[PDB]
């Protein structure tokens, strides 16, 4: 629900989620990077 | 070719070279080229049908993901998911309408496909 929940998940965990493609993972990284955040903090 | 009695691509691909060389205006280079084209046409036709349904191309590529039966591979290929890469690129939502595929089973197959394509 929150950005703080998303930032704790690893890239390998997000790829296990249902309806989660490589394209949507790249979108999430690019958007988090635009805000100075990274996956796995 | 039809007046000389050839009706199929198989006849042109496999008939003895002597019978094709008896046709007026065929030389050995043109007969070899005609046979190579006939064999390539036969190969292409087979591959196209095998990718459209689940005969061989999708029965090996799309069916690489552990769990894919031949019926499911043909259902995937009917949606344009012909290869193990095409399946690795899908979401669960893109496969949700396939009769006999639960969201959990779709998720497992996509993850198996990704493990082979992206982490093998």
């Amino acid at each position: 629900h929150y950005i703080g929940d998303l930032v704790q998940r690893t890239e390998v965990e997000l790829l296990k989620t249902p309806n989660l493609g490589k394209k949507s993972l790249t979108e999430i990284k690019d958007v988090l990077a635009s805000r100075g955040l990274s996956l796995g903090m | 070719l039809v007046e000389e009695g050839f009706s199929t691509l198989e006849e042109l691909a496999y008939v003895p070279m002597k019978e094709l060389l008896e046709i007026e205006g065929l030389d050995e280079p043109t007969v070899e080229a005609l046979r190579e084209r006939a064999k390539n046409a036969l190969a292409t036709i087979a591959q196209a049908q095998e990718e459209s349904l689940g005969d061989n191309k999708p029965a090996d590529d799309l069916l690489n993901l552990e769990g894919v039966d031949r019926d499911l591979a043909f259902k995937l290929a009917a949606r344009g998911v012909c290869t193990l890469e095409d399946l690795a690129e899908q979401g669960i939502d893109d496969l949700a309408d396939i009769e006999g595929l639960t969201d959990e089973k779709a998720g497992a197959l996509i993850m198996a496909a990704r493990n082979i394509c992206w982490f093998g």
